[PDB]
């Protein structure tokens, strides 16, 4: 039901050839939409079947450079706009047309009823009609701060207009089905939302959207957060404290906050914290810890010196490693952050005077065993053939994926094989290997086994073709089981068909 | 649930009583009030009555049109005596007090209420 959204933005796919399996696997059977809902550089063939069970989006929809017609969201009920593009709109619609024409010509969020935080902003797409239509300050709440809207009617197409049965004349589309109903200006009492003209048709206060009734378990949407039903405003705490002394005692009604939805325990590869909180990122003077059974969480912390990656404390605006910043990986067994490679990488830059990356400073990383966010590829040394530096790296968490969707990026390469003979699991975000020349070893690596929920998998193409990697004799030594191994010979297998004898099998 | 009835087609000069019903509710401490929205005008406050029953009007609708909440059978009463073509439109009754956002005709108009008045001459 609950599934993580994306962060890619107006960014243009490397494999255009994958992308839009890459949504199907994020967005099938996922009613509720952690983070952002970002449909972008889609064709007109292209069919969108598996969008039709989204209901929320906690980030912001994005719906650009698309030339598909129709984008069936009619289920989505709220967008809490948590996150919003260009930290200003929690709904953009953004040059969908120009070069039967192409581009969206009905929005149909006939569902949507509800902004919590940020505006709309429509433009450069001359199909759409019923833009200008929708009355946007009844969807927008009232609490909301952030109600700009800047809408384009600009076209090149008449517009059919609303059936005569749409109130207002305020519509979605031409049909009887799409007449926007309204849930707050039309309400009395002065109460946020309502079912009817009258204060007792008023929805409860910890609803959001609309309602069916009038207690909270009617709610269309919870203002707040979900308890088993009902829409309470916090969840209930962990802990309750002795009325005298005030001893931390855990309560058995607790409940963990993860997303809109109160929890009994937090989802898999998220954090539990002492805060009653399910999160990616540790509060401040916290520190991660491993439990009993591996189960991650969040004790309070004098606080251990700890190896930051991309994306946390000074490394927040670095583009990828570069030979001025490799050296602080010295020794470091896990990185919190993202480790990019890209071209300017081991090109280096002349006007910043940041020399190129010679192949032995990735020596450095032999060290390091796990990284909290991703690891993304798209530039690398000739010279090696695979990625041995990394052959000690465990575990990539992916808790910060790239463009919010990958966890393992690699493109564009010209290396022989991976060799991760470490790499067990991968834990959330899609693995997109692709462009790469030479590449083999790619079927002979058990992905089914590194995924841990299924809205994973690999996504590959352009590679070197595995009918050409059996007839230059490249496939796994007789010594690894169900021949599932990394790269060429007995030091890559998985599992040792026959007893260790330390890096090489025997 | 308050709904509005007594509308029709008339001849202008003749007369028209509209009811205010309700489903519940008690109108004591909280004036009622009648309101019309005419084919592409402004939505207009023709009549209201207090709770101690001190009548309010507009200057087109004083003389002709009395209001008048009756508080056994719990219902808000409008009589309209010398209806001119210029009044048509469609009446809204709705408390004063639970007062609305996008407009009191408009917000009515959506959950379908009031009642329809039609005059020629
Ligand atoms: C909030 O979370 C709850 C988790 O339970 C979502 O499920 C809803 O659960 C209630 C009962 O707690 C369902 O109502 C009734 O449940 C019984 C079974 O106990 C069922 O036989 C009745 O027909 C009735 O549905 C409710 O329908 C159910 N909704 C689902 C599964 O979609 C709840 O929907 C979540 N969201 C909100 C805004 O409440
Ligand atoms: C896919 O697009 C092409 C564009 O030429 C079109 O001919 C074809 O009919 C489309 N597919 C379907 C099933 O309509």
């Amino acid at each position: 039901q609950v599934c993580t959204g994306t962060d890619m933005k107006l960014r243009l796919p490397a494999s255009p050839e994958t992308h839009l399996d890459m949504l199907r696997h994020l967005y099938q059977g996922c009613q509720v939409v952690q983070g952002n809902l970002e449909l972008t550089y889609l064709p007109t063939n292209a069919s969108l079947s598996f969008l039709q069970d989204i209901q929320e989006v906690q980030g912001y929809v994005l719906i650009a450079h698309n030339q598909v017609r129709q984008v069936p969201l009619q289920r989505l009920r709220i967008v809490r706009g948590t996150q919003l593009f260009e930290d200003n709109y929690a709904l953009a619609v953004l040059d969908n047309g120009d070069p039967s024409p192409g581009g969206l010509r009905e929005l149909q969020l006939r569902s949507l009823t509800e902004i919590l935080k940020g505006g709309v902003l429509i433009q450069r797409n001359p199909q759409l009609c019923y833009q200008d239509t929708i009355l946007w300050k009844d969807i927008f709440h009232k609490n909301n701060q952030l109600a700009l809207t800047l809408i384009d009617t600009n076209r090149s197409r008449a517009c059919h207009p609303c059936s005569p049965m749409c109130k207002g004349s305020r519509c979605w589309g031409e049909s009887s089905e799409d007449c926007q109903s309204l849930t707050r200006t039309v309400c009395a009492g002065g109460c946020a939302r309502c079912k009817g003209p009258l204060p007792t048709d008023c929805c409860h206060e910890q609803c959001a959207a609309g309602c069916t009734g009038p207690k909270h378990s009617d709610c269309l949407a919870c203002l707040h957060f979900n308890h088993s039903g009902i829409c309470e405003l916090h969840c209930p705490a962990l802990v309750t404290y002795n009325t005298d002394t005030f001893e931390s005692m855990p309560n058995p009604e607790g409940r963990y906050t993860f997303g809109a939805s109160c929890v009994t325990a937090c989802p898999y590869n998220y954090l539990s914290t002492d805060v009653g909180s399910c999160t990616l990122v540790c509060p401040l003077h916290n520190q991660e810890v491993t439990a009993e059974d591996g189960t991650q969480r969040c004790e309070k912390c004098p606080c251990a010196r700890v190896c930051y990656g991309l994306g946390m404390e000074h490394l927040r605006e670095v583009r990828a490693v570069t030979s001025a910043n490799i050296q602080e990986f010295a020794g470091c067994k896990k990185i919190f952050g993202s480790l990019a490679f890209l071209p300017e990488s081991f090109d280096g830059d002349p006007a910043s005077n940041t020399a190129p990356l010679q192949p032995e400073q990735l020596q450095v990383f032999e060290t390091l065993e796990e990284i909290t966010g991703y690891l993304y590829i798209s530039a690398w040394p000739d010279s090696l053939p695979d990625l041995s530096v990394f052959q000690n790296l465990q575990v990539i968490r992916g808790r910060i994926l790239h463009n919010g969707a990958y966890s393992l990026t690699l493109q564009g390469l010209g290396i022989s094989w991976l060799g991760l003979r470490s790499l067990r699991e991968l834990g959330s975000g899609l693995a997109l290997i692709h462009h790469n020349t030479h590449l083999c070893f790619v079927h002979t690596v058990p992905w089914d086994q590194l995924f841990r929920n299924p809205h994973q998998a690999l996504l590959h193409t352009a590679n070197r073709p595995e009918d050409e990697c059996v007839g230059e004799g490249l496939a796994c030594h007789q010594l690894c089981a169900r021949g599932h191994c990394w790269g060429p010979g007995p030091t890559q297998c998985v599992n040792c068909s026959q007893f260790l004898r330390g890096q090489e099998c025997v | 649930q308050l709904q509005e009835s007594g509308g029709g087609s008339v001849q202008a000069g003749e007369t028209l009583r509209l009811s205010c019903t309700a489903s519940g509710f008690t109108f004591d401490d909280s004036d009622m009030g009648w309101y019309r929205q005419a084919p592409g005008n402004e939505c207009e406050l023709v009549s209201s009555i207090s709770s101690d029953g001190s009548t309010y009007y507009a200057d087109s609708v004083k003389g002709r049109f009395t209001i008048s909440q009756d508080n056994a059978k719990n219902t808000v009463y409008l009589q309209m005596n010398s209806l001119k073509p210029e009044d048509t439109g469609v009446y809204y009754c709705a408390a004063e007090g639970h007062r609305y956002e996008l407009g009191t005709c408009a917000a009515l108009d959506y959950w379908g209420r009031g009642t329809q008045v039609t005059v020629s001459s």
